[PDB]
């Protein structure tokens, strides 16, 4: 079970969804559009990967049923509706396109933005595109600073606004202008630490399930301790038995 | 148990202290935001404050309350910056004795609008009400990017809902929870979405009684009722099911019987296997006959 189990057992609610898509599994009934959870078949490279993505989209919104097209929203869960508690995503368009193709207007060769280093399912890439916007969304690995930030913050010539999301190591900073203010763009800093979700890495392997895995051998190992006990009881049933039909 | 276990006695067990909010976010910052806040006011223009104290519970009234508590508690800390080397200083001093915290850092201005035209007016009390705030621009600047007191809210089944269903016009959302332990933020046409909020006793919540639980009376009967008949029916099972196995240990016994008067059997089997036999008379006496 390569498929991420322990991590999802970490939630009553989420429990819940394991159930939901256990059934769903189970029946193969007619799937036009398989949904599966983002959280499930997206792998990050390292933790702060998995930070990263897990920052770009809502918690809430992590822990969604994926829809590709809003024509089929309601077709899919239908019957699970009331049984168990769970969530969905909506999509409609967006784009794929990623910045910088080509040599452009800088020199810098500083990584690149935040479509590179995921991989998924098709609908789980198109849910994350659409809900996170990859492609506007730009990491560096080195030297970054919001001083870079605010000589940007200048109104781009690609618009006036200058993003909507960016995020970096431990910091993700918000652009966003005043409606009813001074039309100044007041940009947001929040510290974000580490998550385990939408991570390539097999539940949390620090201290996994191990423990019990140690206990469930340590009982193996004792039942089969009983065995022998019992196959030596056995042994002695047949030289009870010998002894009756020497009796005999 | 473990659903009302961390708060049996905890909430009782103040100290009859006042607790703040300050180390209620985390144990960290009370002794040192007494000496921190003059250095965040320093930097730049005055630091607004965390808003911890600035919206607070009014009256206990919590349970509308917590569905608008959890939407400003998802960005609640408001610290105002303007260079990123002084946001890099203070993210430093920050670092002081240690934070294991995310604080947000929202330096948006203040917005003017009014807010009252939007909202329908009705008997039930409008949720913010239910909150106390000191300056309503403070809100408002967050109340503009989304619109908290237009949406109605309402328990899970109830009238004036659907209107997402309905779809607005002049309106914007008509969203709201469904339970007061987690309610499902209402959409009608599209999927709800849960909200959790987090309980904690930062006011004086307690000024008329400091008695155990007087809240939570209610959901530690309900449960201890729901205990009480899933215990019920599991005796009954359990009733059942031994009163079967007591059955087939008599018949058991029976069969045990049974086996053991077999046992007889063959006992006399063989004693009258030993047994003289007085035949050779009546044959002598047949050849004889004969």
């Amino acid at each position: 079970t390569t498929d991420k189990i322990g991590i999802l057992n970490q939630d009553q609610d989420l429990k819940e969804v394991r159930d939901a898509v256990l059934m769903v599994r189970e029946h193969p009934e007619m799937k036009d559009k398989i949904l599966e959870p983002p959280i499930m078949t997206v792998s990050a490279i390292n933790a702060q990967f998995a930070a990263y993505l897990a920052q770009c989209v809502d918690y809430n919104t992590s822990k969604a049923l994926t829809v590709v097209d809003s024509d089929s929203y309601k077709l899919f869960a239908n019957p699970i509706l009331d049984k168990f508690k769970v969530n969905l995503r909506e999509l409609s368009s967006a784009d794929t396109t990623p910045p910088v193709p080509a040599e452009t207007v800088r020199d810098l060769g500083f990584e690149g933005y935040l479509s590179d280093f995921i991989t998924g399912d098709k609908r789980v890439m198109k849910m994350l595109c659409q809900t996170s916007k990859i492609h506007t969304i730009p990491v560096s690995r080195r030297e970054l600073t919001p001083a870079q930030i605010k000589k940007l913050i200048t109104p781009r010539p690609n618009g006036k606004i200058l993003f909507k999301r960016i995020i970096h190591g431990n910091r993700l900073v918000d652009i966003k202008q005043s409606a009813y203010g001074s039309k100044q763009v007041f940009p947001t800093d929040v510290s974000i630490k580490q998550t385990n979700f939408y991570q390539g890495s097999i539940m949390s392997n620090e201290q996994k399930i191990r423990i019990e895995n140690e206990i469930i051998n340590l009982k193996n190992e004792y039942n089969d301790r009983k065995s022998t006990l019992d196959a030596l009881s056995n042994q002695k049933s047949g030289y009870r038995h010998e002894l009756s039909e020497l009796a005999s | 148990s473990r659903s009302i276990q961390n708060k049996k006695v905890e909430l009782q067990n103040i100290a009859k202290g006042n607790d703040t909010f300050l180390m209620n976010f985390d144990r960290n910052m009370d002794r040192l935001l007494r000496t921190i806040e003059q250095r965040k006011n320093e930097f730049e223009t005055p630091a607004i404050g965390p808003l911890g104290s600035l919206v607070t519970i009014r009256k206990g009234f919590e349970k509308w309350t917590r569905s608008i508590q959890r939407a400003i508690s998802s960005s609640l800390n408001a610290f105002v910056v303007s260079n990123p080397k002084d946001n890099r200083l203070f993210r430093d001093i920050m670092r002081s004795c240690g934070i294991r915290s995310n604080i947000p850092i929202v330096t948006y201005c203040l917005s003017q609008f009014d807010y009252s035209k939007g909202r329908a007016h009705g008997n039930y009390p409008t949720i913010v009400d239910a909150l106390e705030f000191s300056k309503p621009e403070i809100e408002c600047l967050f109340v503009d990017l989304s619109r908290i007191e237009r949406i109605v809210l309402i328990e899970d089944k109830n009238e004036a809902r659907n209107f997402l269903q309905r779809n607005p016009v002049n309106v914007n959302m008509a969203l709201s929870l469904r339970d007061r332990r987690s309610g499902f933020q209402l959409s009608g046409g599209y999927r709800l979405d849960t909200v959790t909020y987090q309980d904690k006793i930062r006011l004086k919540v307690n000024s008329s009684s400091d008695n155990g639980t007087q809240y939570l009376k209610d959901l530690i009967e309900q449960e201890t009722k729901e205990l009480q008949n899933i215990r019920d029916r599991y005796e009954e099972k359990l009733s059942e099911v031994r009163s079967r196995l007591k059955e087939i240990d008599g018949r058991l016994k029976s069969t045990k019987n049974e086996m053991r008067k077999t046992n007889f059997r063959m006992t006399e089997l063989k004693m009258n296997v030993g047994k003289v036999v007085d035949t050779g008379i009546l044959n002598s006496k047949i050849n004889e006959r004969k």
